[PDB]
C-alpha cells in the first residue's frame, strides 16, 4: 500500500489534492492552477522530480510568493516528522528485541530522503540561477547562509556542504572550440588606424564579424529577471532591465548609423557604394546566423529615408536586391518565416529579441494571476509556464559561443558608435528625412548632382574570406 | 474573395494598450490568451453586415526598437493610435505618432482612430473633452475603451474600418 | 524538429557534469559539485536534421541511489559514463544498465558507452575491457574529455543516431 503521511495538522503538504487546491491539465501530471502549498509540494514532490518545473517556478514565483515566504516554506517542506513505531516494533521493543522498524525505514527512504533532497535542489538552483534574489536582500542570504549550514545527517551531508561552498562563491563573484577562429580581416583601415574606420573602409566581412560578436554578449547578458513581469515597460526599466535596454539601443543606434551613412553619402553613385556594401554586410549576418543583425539592416532600408531613394535602389544589382528581399521576407505575415528559420539553423546564433518581448508582455496581460474555483483562488500557474516556455528559448541560445576573434579596436569602434551625436530623436530623424529629401527630391523636382566625399577606392573587397598559410 | 484589412496598433508602452488587441481577439467569454498561436491577430468579423478578416500588427513590448517603426507602420491600412486616459504624456505623444504615419505612408488623409484607454483605477489625467478636441482638430473619430470590462472594443476597431472602407 | 530525451549516469566524480556543460555551454567546469538532477537543452542540427536534445543531468553520489526509477521511465537513450582512471566507476556500469532495462522493461534501449578523462595519462582502465562490455551490449564505446573536448560531440551524437534508429 502507499506509505502514510504526517498528519496534515502538524505538517501542511500532507493535505489531500483536491479540486479546492490543486488542478491539473489535461508522463508526469502538469499543473494548471494551485495553491502555493500544493505548488511547493509539487515541485519538490517524492515520486518524481520536475526539473523543468524547477527552472518554471524559481523564473516566475515572485508574481505569487515573496521570496522570503519561499524560503520559509520551503524550510517548512523539509523538517517533515518521523512516524512513531508500529505495533510490531512495540512488540520487539518490549521484549528487549530490536525492532525491524520496517515503515520508518521505508518512509525515510522513501518520502523524507527524495523530498528533503529535492528542496536542496531547489535552494541549489536557487543560489546558481537566481541569485540576484540574494543580491538584492542580504538578510534573505542570511536565512539561506542559515538554513543550509544547520542541516545535520550524513545523508544530506554530501550536498549541504556543496551548497555552503557554492553560495561563498557566488558571493565574491573560458571557452574551448572545436578549431580555431578564422583570421581577421583587413581593408582599406589597417590594424592600428582606428581614425580611418568607417563603413566603406573597415572590411565588410569582419564589420559583419565584430557586431556579431557584440550583439551575441548583448543577447547573452540579458537574465530573465530584467523580463518576468514585464519589467522593461514599467516606470523603473532603467533600474530593472538595463543590459536588455543596453541591447536595443545598441539595435536602433547601429539602424540610424546605416541610415546616416546612406543619406549623408549625397553623390549617387558613392551612396550606390554605401548601400551596396550594407547588403553585404547583410549577407555575412546572415552566414552567421546574426538575426539581429539582419534585421538591423533591413529596418534600415526599410526606413522613411531610405526607402524612397528609388535612384539609388534602381543601380543595385539584382543579385542583391535578392539578398535584401529575402531577409525582408523573413520578418512577413508576423514574422512567420524568422520563426521557422530560427529554429531550423544550427547555433551559435543571436536571435531578434523584440518577438520574445511582445509575446511575455502579452502572456502577462492576457492571462489571469489566479483561477476561482470553489471559493478558493488558485494560483494560475499555466500563465507562468508559458512566460517561462518563452524565458527558456532565450536561453537555450544564449549558451552557444561564436567561434570568431574579438579585434579590440573595430569592437572599440562600434561601441562608441552615435550617429545621433547630442541630438534628440525628433530633430535627428526629421534631420535625415530632410537628408534624403534633399539628395533625391520628390517629383516632379528634378534630381541635382553632388560632387564625391570619399578620396579612396568604393569597389568592395566582396564577403568571401581569405586565408594564407 | 473576402476583404483583409491590415490594421496597426501604435502608442506609447507601459499603460496597458496591448489590452486592446488581446480583448477583441480573445475568446471573448474566457479571459485567456497564447499570443505565439498562429494567428492569435486574426479575427473574422461581420461590419455593417459586409464580412471582412482583420490582420492586427500589435508591436507592444517593441517600444524601444524605436528604429523599427517605420517597417512596421507601412504594412498598415489603418492605424489605432492608443494613449492611456490616466498619462497625460501618452496623450502628448499623439501627435508625432500621427506625423510619423503621415510620413511613412505619404498621405496627409491615412485611416486612422484616435482611442483612450482606461487601463486601471488610478485618476484621468485627460479628460474625454481634451480628446475629442485633439480628434476633431485631426478630422478622426475618438473611441474610448476600458481594458478590463471590454467596452469600447469593437468600436473602435470597427469604426477604423468604416473609416479605411470611408477613405 | 525531432525532440530527443538524453539521460547521463554514471557513478560519482566520473565527469557527467562537466560533460554535458562542455556540450552546452563550450566550457569546462573545474569544481565537483555533486549534482541532484539538472535539465538542459540544446538545439543542433545532426546529420543535415535540425532537433531539439533534451539533457537530464544525473546525480551519481550513492545518497540518492533510490530516486533513478522516475527519469529512466522517462529517457529515451542513456549514456553511460565511467572514469577510465576509476575502476570502480567501471564496475559500477553494469548496474546502471541492468536497472534501465529492468525500468524500462527493454533488452533494446539506445544507450552509449563513455569513458570520461581520457585527457588523463594515467589510466587503470583499459579501452580492451571497456569495448569488450560495450560489445556485450551490443552498443559503442567512445572516450572523452570534459576538459579538452575529445570526443563529447561524438559521444552524445551517437546517441541521438541510436534513438533516431530505434
Ligand atoms: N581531467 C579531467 N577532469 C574531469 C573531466 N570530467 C570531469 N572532470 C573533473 O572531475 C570532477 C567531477 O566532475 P563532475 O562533472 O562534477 O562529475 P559528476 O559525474 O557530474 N559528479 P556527480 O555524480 O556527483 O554529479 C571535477 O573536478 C571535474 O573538473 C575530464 O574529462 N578530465
Ligand atoms: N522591402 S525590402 O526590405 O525588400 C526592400 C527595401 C528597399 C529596397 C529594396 S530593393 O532595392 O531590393 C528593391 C527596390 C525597388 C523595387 C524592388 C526591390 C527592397
Ligand atoms: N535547469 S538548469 O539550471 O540546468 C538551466 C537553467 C537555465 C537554462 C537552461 S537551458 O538553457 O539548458 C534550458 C533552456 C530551456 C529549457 C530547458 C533548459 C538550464
Ligand atoms: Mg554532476
Ligand atoms: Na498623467
Amino acid at each position: 500500500g502507499q506509505m502514510r503521511l504526517p498528519s496534515a495538522d502538524v505538517y501542511r503538504f500532507a493535505e489531500p489534492d483536491s479540486e479546492e487546491n490543486i488542478i491539473f491539465e489535461e508522463g508526469i501530471p502538469i499543473i494548471k492552477a494551485g495553491t502555493v502549498i500544493k505548488l511547493i509540494e509539487r515541485l519538490t514532490y517524492h515520486m518524481y522530480a520536475d526539473p523543468n518545473f524547477v527552472r518554471t517556478f524559481l523564473t516566475t514565483y515572485r508574481s505569487f510568493c515573496k521570496p522570503q515566504e519561499l524560503l520559509s516554506l520551503i524550510i517548512e517542506r523539509f523538517e517533515i516528522p518521523e512516524p512513531e513505531p508500529t505495533e510490531a516494533d512495540r512488540i520487539a521493543i518490549e521484549n528487549g528485541d530490536q525492532p525491524l522498524s520496517a515503515e520508518l525505514k521505508r518512509f525515510r527512504k522513501e518520502y523524507i530522503q527524495p523530498v528533503q533532497l529535492r528542496v536542496l535542489n531547489v535552494c541549489r538552483h536557487w543560489v546558481e540561477h537566481h541569485f540576484y534574489d540574494f543580491e538584492r536582500d542580504a538578510y534573505l542570504l542570511q536565512r539561506m547562509e542559515e538554513f543550509i549550514g544547520t542541516v545535520r545527517g550524513k545523508a544530506m551531508k554530501k550536498w549541504v556542504e556543496s551548497i555552503t561552498k557554492i553560495i561563498q562563491r557566488k558571493k565574491i563573484a573560458n571557452i574551448t572550440f572545436q578549431s580555431s577562429p578564422p583570421t581577421v580581416e583587413w581593408h582599406i583601415s589597417r590594424p592600428g588606424h582606428i581614425e580611418t574606420f568607417d563603413l566603406l573602409t573597415l572590411h565588410p566581412i569582419e564589420i559583419a564579424r565584430q557586431l556579431t560578436l557584440l550583439e551575441s554578449d548583448l543577447y547573452r547578458a540579458v537574465q530573465p529577471s530584467e523580463l518576468v513581469g514585464s519589467v522593461w515597460t514599467k516606470e523603473d526599466k532603467e533600474i530593472n532591465s538595463p543590459n536588455l535596454l543596453k541591447m536595443i539601443r545598441h539595435t536602433t543606434n547601429l539602424t540610424l548609423w546605416f541610415e546616416k551613412c546612406i543619406v549623408e553619402t549625397e553623390n549617387l553613385e558613392e551612396r550606390v557604394a554605401v548601400v551596396s556594401r550594407i547588403i553585404e554586410i547583410l549577407q555575412v549576418f546572415q552566414e552567421l546566423n546574426n538575426f539581429n543583425g539582419v534585421l538591423e539592416v533591413v529596418s534600415a532600408m526599410n526606413s522613411s529615408p531610405v526607402y524612397r531613394l528609388d535612384h539609388t535602389f534602381e543601380q543595385i544589382p539584382s543579385r542583391q536586391k535578392k539578398i535584401l528581399e529575402e531577409a525582408h521576407e523573413l520578418s512577413e505575415d508576423h514574422y512567420k518565416k524568422y520563426l521557422a528559420k530560427l529554429r531550423s539553423i544550427n547555433p551559435p546564433c543571436v536571435p531578434f529579441f523584440g518577438i520574445y518581448l511582445t509575446n511575455i508582455l502579452k502572456t502577462e496581460e492576457g492571462n489571469p494571476e489566479v483561477l476561482k474555483r470553489h471559493g478558493k483562488e488558485l494560483i494560475n500557474f499555466s500563465k507562468r509556464r508559458k512566460v517561462a516556455e518563452i524565458t527558456g528559448e532565450i536561453q537555450q541560445y544564449q549558451n552557444q559561443p561564436y567561434c570568431l576573434r574579438v579585434e579590440s579596436d573595430i569592437k572599440r569602434f562600434f561601441e562608441n558608435l552615435n550617429p545621433m551625436g547630442n541630438s534628440m530623436e525628433k530633430e535627428f530623424t526629421d534631420y535625415l528625412f530632410n537628408k534624403s529629401l534633399e539628395i533625391e527630391p520628390r517629383n516632379p523636382k528634378p534630381l541635382p548632382r553632388f560632387p564625391k566625399k570619399y578620396s579612396y577606392p568604393l569597389k568592395s573587397p566582396g564577403v568571401r574570406p581569405s586565408n594564407p598559410r | 474573395g473576402m476583404t483583409e484589412y491590415k490594421l496597426v496598433v501604435v502608442g506609447a508602452g507601459g499603460v496597458g494598450k496591448s489590452a486592446l488587441t488581446i480583448q477583441l481577439i480573445q475568446n471573448h467569454f474566457v479571459d485567456e490568451y497564447d499570443p505565439t498561436i498562429e494567428d492569435s491577430y486574426r479575427k473574422q468579423v461581420v461590419i455593417d453586415g459586409e464580412t471582412c478578416l482583420l490582420d492586427i500588427l500589435d508591436t507592444a513590448g517593441q517600444e524601444e526598437y524605436s528604429a523599427m517603426r517605420d517597417q512596421y507602420m507601412r504594412t498598415g491600412e489603418g492605424f489605432l493610435c492608443v494613449f492611456a486616459i490616466n498619462n497625460t504624456k501618452s496623450f502628448e505623444d499623439i501627435h508625432q505618432y500621427r506625423e510619423q504615419i503621415k510620413r511613412v505612408k505619404d498621405s496627409d488623409d491615412v485611416p486612422m482612430v484616435l482611442v483612450g484607454n482606461k487601463c486601471d483605477l488610478a485618476a484621468r489625467t485627460v479628460e474625454s473633452r481634451q480628446a475629442q478636441d485633439l480628434a476633431r482638430s485631426y478630422g478622426i473619430p475618438y473611441i474610448e475603451t476600458s481594458a478590463k470590462t471590454r467596452q469600447g472594443v469593437e468600436d473602435a476597431f470597427y469604426t477604423l474600418v468604416r473609416e479605411i472602407r470611408q477613405h
